[PDB]
């Protein structure tokens, strides 16, 4: 027949905060969990165990930049909304697929000195098989 | 960008020049890619990656329009050490074409093998291993503490082939133990590696001697004993 190749469909299938500028006093919450979220669909019988790593931002810490200047945010993201599970810096995190369903790979994310327009940062989303 | 991988879980026979993986973008949306291959060893209890030329992916970046079927073909340069198995990753590489956004990458195992041994996916490479007598895992297991006090498992793999573990169970009829945090799963060929476990699973385990993982690595689900070092 033979044995069965199992193939998978990987997502997806970004996290607008607002502003950080000037003063909030609180936590800021944005979720992706938009465009659409990403989600992984395998197609054995059996179950795929995989793995999702998050890394640091393109500075490693998570922080914003304003782009007109230096002015940095820290942040956060996390696999549950309670923000009970820090997806740790480039430390994996594990996943199954239960057959014929999708597995969502949802992303919470979380954030005073007031800094003043627009910031950003990009973070690689890692899916291993 | 959505994208369909097939297979997941592919190897290079030892008698074979190459394989491919099908990369199909689903999506609506145009999408650009970067292929790559890195060979994959467990030293130091941890995961490493380095570049290499064993394997050689191609195309090396691709531009994938919505719907459309590439074939990455993945060859093997020159023969690899015998009954030997090598391991790698096939890293996806997804291109870009106040706010925060996501950049995905995607990453599947590729095996290779040397003459004597082989995946066991196909009749030709079970009738090779049935012949060897460690062209399969062959676990050992045991906790230890660490100075600052986090208890970890070690798994040592003295088979010439790895395990994919989904679970550890104490019985070969119990139930998995509920390995908490942090992911596992991968001991390589020929190696070692070191999951951080919470206190629940120490004891529990080390109150058995042998114990039982759920392994993918062949045709189909099997326990597999992990013996105590």
């Amino acid at each position: 027949h033979h044995h069965h190749s199992t193939g998978c469909t990987v997502g997806g299938s970004t996290l607008n905060f607002g502003k950080t500028s000037g003063t909030w006093n609180n936590v800021l919450t944005a979720e992706v969990a938009t465009g659409g979220n990403i989600s992984v669909t395998c197609d054995g019988t059996d179950p795929v165990d995989f793995t999702v790593a998050i890394d640091g931002g393109e500075r490693t810490d998570r922080t914003l930049k304003n782009t007109a200047s230096a002015d940095v945010v820290a942040y956060n993201v996390y696999r549950d909304a309670a923000r009970t599970n820090l997806y740790v810096v480039n430390q994996p995190q594990q996943f199954t697929t239960v057959s014929g369903q999708a597995t969502a790979v949802p992303i919470f994310g979380a954030i005073n000195t007031p800094k003043a327009g627009d910031y950003k940062d990009t973070l690689l989303v890692t899916v291993n098989f | 960008a959505t994208f369909l991988i097939w297979p997941i879980y592919p190897k290079i026979e030892a008698n074979e020049k190459a394989t491919a993986v099908w990369l199909q973008n689903t999506g609506k949306t145009d999408a650009m890619v970067q292929i790559r291959v890195f060979k994959w060893n467990q030293d130091g209890l941890k995961d490493n990656y380095s570049e290499q030329s064993e394997i050689i992916p191609s195309p090396p970046v691709a531009k994938i329009k919505a719907g459309e079927k590439h074939m990455l073909r993945l060859t093997k340069s020159v023969n690899l050490p015998d009954g030997k198995e090598q391991s790698y990753r096939l890293i996806v590489d997804e291109l870009p074409i106040s706010k925060v956004s996501f950049q995905m990458r995607y990453s599947i195992p590729l095996f290779a093998y040397g003459k004597g041994i082989g995946s066991g996916l196909t009749e030709e490479s079970q009738k090779l291993n049935a012949k060897n007598a460690l062209a399969k895992p062959v676990l050992q297991w045991s906790v230890r503490n660490n100075q600052q006090g986090q208890s970890e498992l070690y798994l040592k793999n003295n088979g010439q082939k790895f395990a994919r573990l989904s679970a550890l169970k104490t019985s070969k009829t119990g139930n998995d133990i509920s390995l908490g945090k942090a992911a596992f799963g991968y001991v390589l060929s020929n190696s070692t590696v070191k999951f951080a476990i919470d206190q629940s699973t120490a004891h529990e385990l080390a109150k058995t001697s042998k114990i039982y993982g759920v392994d993918s690595s062949g045709i189909k689900q099997e326990l597999i004993e992990i013996t105590k070092m």
